[PDB]
């Protein structure tokens, strides 16, 4: 019967005060959370902030919307939440966030027959995400979403996840492009700010970045480019056109991609760990026009034995170096 | 004149907006239809696709059932906002609006057997994965899924209007597609189960063929032109040393500057699809033909007779190992 | 401001000072009974031109930036067309085209019979 | 008297059904409308679209809303328009659009005594503008706004342009930068959907792109590179570090041209008529090149020389000849 | 004491007509309007407008809102600005505008006991000015912004601006980064529309672009380069691969220049100043190595003539184009 | 139970949420204090900086005075909208959100005194002025101003909560600067005047310190380096016309290349700032070290002992130069 269920809900709100929560006077109210993610996507560095998708769903118990002769579960619509009380959760890293409202405000409101009430949305979220990029493109970042009580404090409320370590779930069919989940945790603790003590519940992934992508595109040419300065070693002594060209074209081309690698990342006040590979290559670079300078040197200011021993020396000398040099970056960093 | 206003009076009289029709009697069948207007642009960068629609769903609610002069009551959007109506929302959509120009774009139909027909413009800017393993000659299967948010399976069930081939409509004149071809859509729909409970999740892909124009024009001829440089270098007279050399340094450096180039288009997945093979192979063209130009650089004055037969096999070679490649590269990925 | 001058079928209304923050120029006409009324305009660019019904392809308006002029080409004159014809510049943004109220500068009156 | 007017309007709204349309029962109401133009700001290659404001004034007649005794018009607030019926026109082509608010809603409404309602809003919407590049910067465009009614079939509502053609004025206060409207153009029909007819009016602009910055910003260019590498004829060919270094820097620089050029526009499939024009210019500083390392492998690989100085020769009056002919067929194809 | 003010209040907000304008069948009711320009932010050439935050304040007479005995000129909080009636003024330059909501709708509303209603927003608008580039970046600029009542013709309503010239103040105190605001001229004039006349009011701005920026950071680096291909005439002929470098290096600088600096402003047709110049420069180091390839054919074909001739001509023709130059755009 | 549903009735019993408290009396004293829980990026593109803060504010208001079981009663964010609120507002924000998600982020307490406590959480985006004359070696003041709108000094009046110091306080964690350092912070309040009348404002000023590390490594090495590369072509001999060429010519094109490209990621303004000054004097050398060769290969064909002179005078003096050159630059800057 439709009637009985239309005067049973039009009961329930009956003396029904919204600003006073439920057990107003008695102990807190125990809230479990439960979140189902949806994606991860647009991990910037440049903002220093993730993209987060996610169905957050509230369960707690309410005493003044409990009822008896309808054995089924109360799902109502969406407009029912703003006559009902709901807690008042925050996210703390969120820069821009809102719930969908496709059709609908994408809300869920559940009344089951021992007052239990479930409260879901569907938020989209813009987390800021603090990175330390020190080791960047090698870097395993850590950061989180908190999810705090506004008003009400750890007296009047108290958070916990529902199912334990089972409340977060979908991070397993999550696929970044350049990133891999690697771990997640749980964590509730509590916050005192001023005015007193409030619950925060706090979700936190463990990304790891991928490396083709990034040594496919910077790493190798400036391989090949110090391979080209290590030609010009070869090539010959005298010839000064041929090399000269081919070294200074060689810085050319060096700082000409340091110019379009340098925009891709934002402003950070060190050296970014692949810039000091850039550096390396450089200075590598360098020394190779400043040891032909030295060899035109001595030998335009015997000598012709002095300019060979110099060029076998820089040839033997230098790709060694460059290994030794790579290897030791490649073991201090991964 | 004032008959229509005491009908709909009556009509609303008792009435909830809060509970679905057959509470505790039956399950509702709400049939669906899209007609997309016009297929939105498929940003790769974003990992998205838009889409307009005219997005209608059909079901009965005998509640809403009422005898008058007119068969049929064409009702404004207001009327909308005080009755029941199903809560769909898309599974797979990012960021959607409901076009509410001058009026909010909402059609309300009521029939004298109770049934309902309630339609509205959406522009839906959904998720499309996107395996971009045969850049840019890959094909996709863009999906749209949509479903009742708070109703489970023994609740609410969807269906399609008219048969499922004719159900999804797109206009012809509506493409909006730059660098897209659509080569027809696939529906279906199927149960999810989820933390709640079961839904009715109805699925729609859209398969989507990329149009190579744009991307062999901007990268391979320039790439193909650029290594073709690095071949004519050889043709030169040994003793000119500078000739050849500078011959090899621009070559390598606008190599890396379109290499570049090309690059930037790219999202960043984390692995070489096409394109990176075409340019790596392209890079080692030009670099090997930098290197035998040292080489023989280096013997042409201890061996001046083996420095002619390098020349004439580097002459014989290059090219037709460069032609070989382009044909099996070619012929493995476009016929995939 | 704005200076416009007359001369002269054909008519020519020249334009100097900041000609680009007065794009319209139009042209009126008057009979010694009749009142001014709206005969034509034509945009800065030159692209967009309007006309009155009574004057519809029979005359027209050039535009010529050599020296900043417009030109009014009358074509099938008739007696009732005896009047003195006026050129006027319009601002950016002041209404409709059909006022003489809209327009702030004006040219000599230049009689045509 | 004031108190007389409250009264009456109290009395019009009285018994008001907002739900139900005028005449709801009997033949079809009649919308005219009309459309003044601000200016269309925006016109975006890479978005496929072009922003728009607009007075945009319905007028229609409503003999619920007919009052006696007060003889002149009645200009009311605008909020009264939450408490009446108004038609539900949208534009279908629009992606986003907002009715401007700064200070009040900017909207009118305007109740004469015989009935006659007048609605107006100050729109602006960012309508869709789906557009052929094959022949551009060359190219005649053509851009249209699209109004039709939602809820509303033919059998209940009719639309028509108030004034016939002079229904849309404000033209020529549109000035782009670029772009010169050449005529426009107003249409209506009944377009026919799944669940019936409906109305539909339709305003078009047929827009010329100027071509003078083209010109002077990516044409020039290309010629002048062109005519770079074509001065390594003029010098001896002994010399073949000079004629290397400029042919190979021209194309070097064709490339970097192309390239830093090739981003501004979206990604079409179709070759452009500008990209036409770059690969020629590429192909001619291309041969160039190539026909220096024939003659070099000719002559190093009396009389030699005397073949030489024939190719270079042969090559300064073919080149221009053959790059004029190419020009000239070019610019009379597309104009 | 509290409650006097309460009922006084009530009294005057029940039985008032938000829909009916005051003096419905009097004269035209008086809006004196006025502005407090907080700052003028950004002003894009590639959008061709500027974004403006202003005090809008207007006062007006409603006879219905007179109340005695209260000798407290009322300040009322911001909600009350939906039961009254207010002038439905707003901008036509305006594209996006927004009245700041930051913990309250920023408005305010002041009654006081003769009637005298004033009524305050914070507005932060879009204003588009459209912009003569042919001068650029030599070039004055008028930037207007303009108010008028959306439904009520000049016969309902009247605009004036409160206390004449010194209605906008705030001017002086703006420091834009490039622009300077030389003057601010205030117009009130009556526009006829199709439907009747209606009130216009107008501040208009007159800016003058700073140069010192541009000056140094985009002409020196063409003239530099132009000096630098001038270089190349004092080489000996016999260098031709020094020479050949150093003129198509000048002119790959050159048009690395032309294709970099495209992100200063946006799409027009006509040429411009910056335009002209950059024009200027690249022709002139293309004419260097022009009359090289002269003098390679003159010579291989008396010829340190044609360079001796040259080390004179180009510094000279440059330094005539130079004046001519800065002659015409200044 | 219900009494606590009485007690707020009671307390809403004709209470007029218009009226200041206090309105013909005295003046209400607000109390307000700010947790800064993030000190969101400096744009100096954009002339702004972000800050998300907890807006705590503090009143006493006689008309809500009650009794019941509990002292302090907390309520929802609804009470807030139904009585009277400060109408505080920042003087210098541009676009500042208040966060809504979940519901509003807002919180009331009332005690049995009549004392209120009024807190929300909040986003400004504040515009800050700054003088890149000394840039990148540059400290800034940027403030934030906020004050009453509606109400005057005589009718509100503000007060910080505690000693002002310690009124303003930031998180620890919550930092959010990259290229930044918050130098501490201070805090004052003062009289505005207007045409509307005297209001209050207090402002905070952050002081904000940027940072070189970036800066160094971006512009001032490249530029060094090919400062050197022209040494180096010094120390080049006489003979070989085309090498000092090309080193001439390319360092003029990496100088101008990296010059446009420091200047490109930089807001326009209308005077050189320290960079400028740097990289016009770097660009100053380049030129200057390319003349000096055109000079030793004019004068190298007749009387080659001045050209050797000349040579050797500019090798012991280049270096000095920009050495020196560097030194007092360094001086200048990084001593204040
Ligand atoms: C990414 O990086 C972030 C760092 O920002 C990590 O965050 C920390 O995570 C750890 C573990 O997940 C947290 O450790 C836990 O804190 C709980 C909070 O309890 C308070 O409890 C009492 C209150 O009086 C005090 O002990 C103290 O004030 C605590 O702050 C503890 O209850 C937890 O204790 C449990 O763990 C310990 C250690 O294993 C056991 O000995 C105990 O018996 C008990 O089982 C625990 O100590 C830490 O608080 C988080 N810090 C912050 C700042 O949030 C993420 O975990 C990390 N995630 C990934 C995937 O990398
Ligand atoms: C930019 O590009 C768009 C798209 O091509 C153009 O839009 C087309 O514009 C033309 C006008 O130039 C439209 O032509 C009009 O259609 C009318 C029909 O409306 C009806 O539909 C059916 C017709 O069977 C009937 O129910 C009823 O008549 C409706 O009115 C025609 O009546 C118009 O005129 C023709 O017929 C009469 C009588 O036979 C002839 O005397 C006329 O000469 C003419 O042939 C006209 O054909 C066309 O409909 C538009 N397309 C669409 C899809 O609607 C824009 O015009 C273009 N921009 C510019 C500035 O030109
Ligand atoms: C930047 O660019 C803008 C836009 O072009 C310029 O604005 C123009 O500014 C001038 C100067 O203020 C405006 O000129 C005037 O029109 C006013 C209104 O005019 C009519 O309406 C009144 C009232 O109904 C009638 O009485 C009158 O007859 C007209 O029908 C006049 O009131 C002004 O009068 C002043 O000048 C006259 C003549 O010298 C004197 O006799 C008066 O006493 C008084 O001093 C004036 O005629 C013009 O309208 C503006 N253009 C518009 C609105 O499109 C800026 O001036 C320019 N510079 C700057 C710094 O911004
Ligand atoms: C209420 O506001 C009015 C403003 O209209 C105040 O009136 C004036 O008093 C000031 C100060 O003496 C003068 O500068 C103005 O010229 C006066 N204007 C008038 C009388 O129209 C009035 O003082 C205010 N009253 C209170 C109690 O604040
Ligand atoms: C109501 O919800 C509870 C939650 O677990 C479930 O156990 C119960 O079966 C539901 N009732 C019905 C009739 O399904
Ligand atoms: C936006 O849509 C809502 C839908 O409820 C509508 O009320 C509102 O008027 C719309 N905004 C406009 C027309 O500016
Ligand atoms: C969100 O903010 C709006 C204000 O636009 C407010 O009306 C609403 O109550 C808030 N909460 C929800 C759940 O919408
Ligand atoms: N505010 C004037 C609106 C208008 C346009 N056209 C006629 N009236």
């Amino acid at each position: 019967n439709m009637s009985f269920v239309k005067e049973t809900v039009d009961k329930l709100l009956k003396g029904y005060d919204i600003r006073l929560r439920p057990d107003f006077g008695g102990p807190p109210v125990c809230v479990g959370m439960n979140i189902d993610i949806a994606s991860i996507d647009m991990v910037s560095e440049v903002n220093m902030d993730y993209t987060l998708t996610m169905y957050f769903q509230q369960y707690w118990r309410d005493k003044r919307l409990a009822y008896s002769g309808i054995p089924l579960n109360l799902t109502l619509d969406n407009r029912v939440a703003d006559q009902l009380w709901v807690p008042d959760t925050y996210f703390l890293n969120d820069k821009k966030s809102f719930v969908h409202g496709v059709t609908v405000k994408n809300r869920m409101i559940r009344l089951h027959p021992d007052g239990t009430v479930l409260y879901g949305l569907r938020i989209t979220t813009t987390a800021a995400c603090m990175m330390d990029l020190r080791r960047y493109p090698l870097d395993e970042q850590n950061c989180t979403l908190e999810i705090e009580s506004y008003g009400y404090t750890t007296d009047d409320i108290e958070f916990y996840w529902r199912g334990g370590d089972k409340a977060v779930t979908g991070v397993e069919r999550i696929e970044l492009p350049q990133f891999s989940i690697v771990e997640h945790r749980l964590v509730s603790r509590n916050v005192v700010f001023a005015t007193g003590a409030y619950p925060r519940l706090s979700l936190s992934f463990r990304l790891k970045r991928n490396i083709g992508y990034f040594i496919l595109q910077t790493y190798m040419p400036s391989i090949l480019i110090t391979i080209l300065s290590w030609v010009s070693f070869w090539i010959n002594y005298d010839a000064s056109a041929a090399r000269v060209a081919l070294g200074i074209t060689t810085v050319l081309t060096m700082t000409t991609i340091n110019t379009h690698l340098r925009e891709t990342l934002p402003k950070i006040p060190y050296v970014k760990a692949i810039d000091m590979y850039l550096m390396g290559c450089f200075v590598f670079v360098f020394l190779a026009l400043l040891e032909y300078a030295f060899v035109n040197y001595i030998f335009f200011s015997y000598l012709t034995g002095r300019a060979a021993a110099i060029d076998r020396w820089s040839r033997i000398v230098f790709p060694f170096t460059f290994s030794l040099f790579n290897l030791v970056y490649w073991l201090y960093y991964v | 004149t004032t008959v229509f206003t005491r009908i709909l009076d009556r009509l609303l009289d008792g009435y909830d907006n809060r509970l679905r029709p057959g509470l505790g009697e039956r399950v509702t069948e709400v049939k669906t239809d899209i007609f997309v207007t016009s297929f939105g642009p498929v940003s790769d960068h974003d990992m998205e696709y838009t889409i307009d629609v005219f997005f209608r769903q059909s079901w009965k609610d005998e509640r809403l059932k009422f005898k008058g002069p007119m068969t049929v009551l064409r009702l404004n959007n207001l009327m909308a906002s005080k009755i029941w109506t199903p809560d769909t929302f898309f599974h797979n959509g990012k960021k959607s609006v409901a076009h509410n120009m001058t009026m909010p774009n909402k059609l309300l139909r009521i029939t004298e057997d109770g049934t309902l027909l309630y339609t509205m413009r959406l522009t839906v800017r959904a998720e499309c994965p996107m395996h971009l393993e045969d850049f840019p000659m890959d094909a996709h299967a863009c999906p749209l899924k949509f479903g009742s948010y708070a109703y489970t399976r023994a609740e609410v069930v969807y269906e399609w209007t008219r048969e499922p081939a004719r159900s999804v409509v797109v206009a012809e004149d509506g493409s909006r597609l730059n660098q897209y071809d659509l080569l027809g859509q696939t529906v279906d729909s199927g149960i999810v189960q989820s933390s709640t409970g079961e839904y009715v999740v109805m699925t729609t892909h859209f398969h989507l063929k990329r149009k190579i124009g744009y991307f062999v024009i901007q990268t391979y001829l320039p790439c193909i032109m650029t290594v073709i440089l690095s071949q004519v270098s050889f043709w030169l007279n040994r003793e000119s040393v500078p000739a050849r050399t500078v011959f090899g340094v621009t070559t390598v450096l606008t190599m890396t500057t379109l290499s570049i180039s090309a690059r930037n288009s790219l999202p960043k997945v984390a692995y070489a699809t096409a394109m990176d093979w075409f340019i790596a192979v392209c890079y080692a063209f030009v670099f090997s033909a930098l290197i035998e130009f040292a080489t023989v650089n280096y013997f042409t004055k201890s061996q001046p007779a083996r420095a002619a037969k390098i020349d004439r096999l580097s002459r014989i070679a290059f090219p037709l190992l460069f032609g070989i490649f382009n044909l099996v590269y070619w012929a493995t990925y476009l016929n995939r | 401001q704005v200076q416009l001058q007359e001369s002269g079928l054909r008519l020519s209304c020249a334009a100097s000072g900041h000609t680009f923050n007065y794009p319209i120029m139009g042209w009126f006409r008057q009979a010694p009974g009749k009142e001014r009324e709206f005969v034509g305009a034509i945009s800065w660019s030159g692209g967009s031109t309007s006309y009155a019904d009574s004057v519809k392809d029979r005359f027209t308006i050039s535009r010529d930036n050599a020296k900043n002029t417009v030109y009014l080409e009358m074509n099938n004159l008739k007696p009732e067309d005896t009047a003195v014809y006026y050129c006027a510049a319009k601002g950016r943004y002041s209404g409709g085209l059909y006022y003489p109220t809209n327009y702030d500068y004006w040219g000599q009156g230049t009689q045509v019979t």
